[PDB]
């Protein structure tokens, strides 16, 4: 998926 | 440009008063008020199924309204989409293209955009990985004299200069379809961790001067093409870099600035510009520091 926020 | 001085432009001493009165906690609370701003715009292109995999992060779409559109595509995989937004700067429309760190499947789109947008300077504020987390692809030929072909655009590395906090690469882009060549200066700033600030505001401002000098030098050898500015998502360090640049540009020319207005307006163009309250407070702090160092206060 890959998230930028929430570290 | 959306970045007009009005309506509450501040002088550098009023800024000192402002920051002194709000303090870090007040500036942190200001950042949150920017985030609250009603997100004018839509993200549909970013989320179209043909484009999902062209985003590095699920949670960093880009705005339909300001996105850079790709014209001369080729291949069913190349839509007109790239995660990249036109961004106004001080007294200049489309001063920047804030974009993400290119993925392997978007290297070709990135160079297409650079070509089509007449880009002369690329600013990169990310390492390839950080915490073993992949953050940006190696989208350019890294060794001197090496080349990569991205369809009709051949990019060749003409030389690299390694400095304190940044490396300067000179790339030639060769449109082999139109037999046109253009030199592009790629700058990689190495001391700006994701989610964080640079270790030296002074190194960032000196780097900003280097970039402006390069953009100026290139434009005189050709209205003004945008500077590509990317980090990993292209919103955190990118928005900070670009906001600082606009504020210092307005400070230099008009003797005024407004961080709030700058970042508020920037987030209507490159959505989510500036990712942490720490980076927001850094714009204020670097400007004050530049101003002390310069004896303006």
């Amino acid at each position: 998926s890959q998230v930028y926020s929430l570290d | 440009s959306v970045h007009v001085p009005g309506p509450h432009a501040m002088t550098i001493q009023e800024l000192v008063d402002y920051v002194n009165a709000r303090q870090k906690q007040g500036i942190y609370e200001e950042y949150e008020d920017i985030r609250r701003e009603n997100p004018v715009g839509t993200f549909h292109c970013s989320m179209s199924p043909g484009n999902l995999e062209k985003n590095r992060y699920g949670d960093v779409p880009c705005l339909d309204q300001t996105r850079v559109k790709l014209t001369k595509r080729s291949g069913h995989t190349q839509t007109d989409y790239i995660n990249a937004s036109f961004m106004d700067g001080y007294k200049q429309k489309n001063a920047y293209i804030g974009t993400q760190g290119p993925l392997e499947n978007t290297y070709r789109d990135f160079w297409l955009m650079v070509w089509e947008q007449k880009v002369l300077v690329i600013v990169m504020t990310t390492r390839f990985e950080e915490g073993g987390r992949r953050k940006c692809g190696q989208y350019w030929p890294l060794e001197k004299d090496s080349r990569i072909r991205f369809g009709f655009l051949t990019v060749t590395n003409l030389g690299v200069e390694n400095m304190n906090h940044y490396k300067k690469t000179t790339l030639e882009i060769h449109n082999t379809e139109e037999r046109q060549k253009r030199q592009v200066t790629h700058f990689q700033f190495l001391s700006w961790p994701a989610y964080g600030v640079p270790s030296s505001a002074a190194s960032l401002i000196d780097f900003l001067r280097v970039v402006r000098n390069q953009q100026s030098l290139a434009v005189s050898n050709m209205p003004e093409p945008p500077i590509v500015v990317h980090a990993s998502a292209g919103i955190g360090r990118t928005g900070t870099f670009c906001s600082l640049d606009i504020c210092l540009a307005q400070l230099e020319e008009l003797g005024t600035l407004n961080v709030f207005q700058t970042v508020s307006r920037m987030r209507t163009q490159r959505a989510f510009s500036i990712q942490t309250p720490e980076q927001y407070y850094f714009c204020y702090k670097a400007i004050l520091e530049f101003a002390e160092k310069e004896g303006m206060v």
